[PDB]
């Protein structure tokens, strides 16, 4: 049945290659060219974490014969009030290697000889407010004793909590903005999502002016809620056997946020 | 409750040869179990850790066998299998691998650890006993998880061509 | 005896099919079909819990011997101030997932992948404003991490949690309001009461005006009132030999709100 | 249908170039430009809000790649009695920063980072008389530690506030005063309004002196009585089928005032 890869397709991600995510990934070039620990920050849902996420897959590992991989950059997410232990196993996990057993002084000079034996260049920690205040310590020697560009990744949350260590407001002070859409760049976006991810069979015409306005009410400029209103107004859409998104669709989802 | 489900855990077939360090580290990587952990749900306690590592004084019984069949749903008979058979004399430190074995099916094969064995017949190669690129030492078949060298990262299926 | 019966019948709990159970269902199975995460909200008493619970069911899973069930649907009700070890319990309780020991490390390992093994697309937490703040922050993984719908169940204290956190704000807000009974609903509802719960010897009629009146002042609107009131009045009635709620003894049951 | 649209266009509002706007505008502009703090201060109703957030909509945010926008004006409106966490936030939140959950001073420290790098060079606080006289000192020290023209809007009941603290005076001494229309720049008002507010079918003939009398008696020269009496008897008239305002309807309107 046609709808049902449809509707698989739809309740997907997918990476659209926008100018913020493009600003990013030549500001993050930047600081591992120069090996420059920075932080992102911007609200919720404006599109950080697959920015992020994007550059890594830009940057895939490397090998050579009888070698250990060299991997140019890490992405993790810790878990929320992640301990230096489990940082370490993180990392140490994202490299493939694997500690069962040690102090965590061990599991930290584990880390070092991993991460200066996969020569990575930079380390980007996503939602890096979930790190126990301590942690930064042990994040800020690894930035330190070994060169990594780390990459603090969060909300205003975490311009909050880097506020309360000096040395970790020292050595992360640059820092990239994650916006919000506006004007006509929104606009650009709405038209991208209705032809390189929706690809409904029929045109909407969501860039017009009165599908931009209720959208424009119910995404107030998040990426995410652009996204997760358009898959479900499709979505809802080819379930009522329409070809396309509909008003009454995009208002019957809009009314719910 | 989940209505009309069966109280369940993550099984694993046993390989033709599988040692069992081998094999209760599958499972335990399965259920991320400690090894203290799989051996408080048996009951047996550290026993398990003490198996992974092949010190087999005393062997495993009739009962923690039974005790592991349990909560492992590998009978047994099957589980008796997985260890030397009566009067075999085995060796628990030099850990040994075929390699060309390791390509066609990844475990450890308890054989390996015989006193008799030096040779895979199957493949007609000299079995290591260390890693041949870097002669690091392996480790616990319970711990091969990532299937390569510790040290070096040489996957173990491209150690065949360094054999005999 | 025929009485001790009836009472071991209306000391009970059953499902009706309402009006609001069918709403909520038909949502819930498209945020499902769309794996999108929501909040239900609405006061106390109004239902929720039993039309969540009836949802449920309407998903039991399928099991093979030796494999993993497969759960769509998973329901839990979290305790007061639940921890993110009381969560993955409560989870891997309800898959009856065998293992109740190990570190809260183990226990999310375990549960992101019995939650993935199980084949899980819907996630319902009742009483949802119980979670601790730090463990939102597994709801939001196991949301982004895996393809389910998230379902935060609770009354207007669930929105006043959420709005402390903006990105569970940011992800939980599509909603749905559960109401209260009023007017013709109210009075629908209680018929259907009377010939599919109460279901006694004879009509009492509570349909009628008179009726209707004491029910209205004494009820609110609030269905778990009506349920309450009714099975106690009929208790009462049985227990004096009575065939049908008489409206004496009605008012005394409604006297003592 | 044709009624409902016009009756949805006039029930809202809209921005008329009044030449008090631009009057307004070029002093905020050389405000702004020596960064000199100021108050506008004219009677109620007579057009201050609207122009001041024309101003702010003339000099928006500007973008510079993932760098915090640029925000040359911020326009602030006061809850009643601000104090200084309530005034830190409308800041905040304008520049499009979240709130983290802190103190006072963590609120004051953001607030004063953010005014910075934004590179804020005017401040508006209308309804400045709803302030705290409290919060003052710290509308002060933005204007005395960072070089930011601030702009006190209000009635003279913001010149009477003021005037309770020889600080505050002494530092808002320049002023603009906003005033009421008359004469003939009223009555070019009324013919603008006819033109580019109402725009009804037919011509309503307001530059007539049986309507500019009308008019002048109930407007008083309030630009609010005169957008809020013309257009309720433009939605008078379309609703009685009429093309027009005519004379009784406007008088019927002029009559409760
Ligand atoms: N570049 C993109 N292409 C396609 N979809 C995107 C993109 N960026 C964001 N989205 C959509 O918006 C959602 C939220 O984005 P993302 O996960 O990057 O959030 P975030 O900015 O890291 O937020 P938070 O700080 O709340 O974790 C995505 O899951 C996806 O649905
Ligand atoms: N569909 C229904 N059929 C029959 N009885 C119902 C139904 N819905 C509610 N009830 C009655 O109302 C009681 C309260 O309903 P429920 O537990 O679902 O409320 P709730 O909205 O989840 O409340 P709370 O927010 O206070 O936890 C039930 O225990 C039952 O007596
Ligand atoms: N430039 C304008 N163009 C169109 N309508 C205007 C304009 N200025 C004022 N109005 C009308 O007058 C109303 C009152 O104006 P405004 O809100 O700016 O008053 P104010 O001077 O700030 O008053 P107050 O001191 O009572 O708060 C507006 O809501 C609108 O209806
Ligand atoms: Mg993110
Ligand atoms: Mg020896
Ligand atoms: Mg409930
Ligand atoms: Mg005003
Ligand atoms: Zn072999
Ligand atoms: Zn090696």
């Amino acid at each position: 049945e046609w709808l049902q890869a449809e509707i698989a397709r739809l309740k997907g991600k997918s990476i659209v290659p926008l100018q913020q995510v493009k600003t990013l990934h030549d500001w993050l070039d930047g600081k591992r060219k120069a090996r420059k620990s920075c932080r992102v920050v911007g609200e919720s849902r404006t599109g950080k974490t697959v920015a992020c996420d994007a550059y890594r897959y830009r940057h895939k590992p490397q090998q050579e014969a009888g070698r250990p991989p060299t991997v140019p950059v890490v992405y993790i997410r810790p878990h929320q009030k992640c301990g230096p232990k489990d940082l370490f196993k993180k990392i140490t996990e994202y490299l493939k290697y694997r500690v069962t057993k040690g102090t965590v002084s061990d599991f930290r000079d584990r880390t070092i000889e991993v991460l200066k034996g996969c020569g990575v260049e930079m380390l980007i920690i996503d939602e890096a407010d979930r790190l126990k205040p301590e942690t930064f310590a042990d994040v800020r020697d690894i930035a330190e004793d070994l060169g990594i560009a780390v990459v603090l990744v969060g909300t205003d949350r975490l311009d909050a909590v880097i506020k309360r260590d000096e040395q970790v407001l020292e050595r992360f002070r640059a820092h990239l903005r994650f916006g919000k859409l506006s004007g006509e760049d929104f606009k650009n976006t709405v038209e991208m999502w209705e032809q390189m991810v929706l690809k409904l069979p029929v045109s909407s015409n969501l860039k017009s002016k009165e599908m931009l306005r209720i959208l424009t009410s119910a995404t107030e400029g998040y990426i995410g809620r652009l996204d997760e209103i358009l898959r479900e107004a499709a979505i809802r859409s080819l379930s009522r056997g329409l070809k396309k998104i509909d008003k009454a669709v995009l208002q019957e989802v809009a009314k719910e946020y | 409750e989940a209505p009309d489900v069966k109280p369940w855990l993550f099984l694993i077939k046993p390989y033709e040869g599988e040692s069992l360090s081998h094999f209760l580290g599958r499972f335990r990587r399965a259920n991320h179990l400690s090894a203290s952990g799989l051996g408080t749900l048996a009951g047996i306690g550290a026993i398990v850790a003490r198996w992974e590592r092949f010190h087999f004084n005393p062997r495993p019984s009739q009962q923690e066998l039974e005790a592991i069949a349990s909560v492992v749903e590998v009978d047994a008979q099957r589980l008796a299998q997985m260890l030397p058979p009566a009067g075999v004399g085995m060796q628990h430190e030099p850990i040994r691998l075929c390699g060309a074995c390791y390509a066609e099916s990844p475990c450890h094969r308890i054989e390996w650890q015989y006193k008799s064995v030096w040779k895979c017949d199957r493949h007609q190669l000299k079995i290591l006993a260390k890693c041949p690129n870097c002669q690091a030492p392996f480790k616990m078949p319970a711990l091969w998880e990532d299937g390569c060298c510790h040290r070096c990262r040489m996957p173990f299926a491209e150690m065949a061509k360094l054999q005999k």
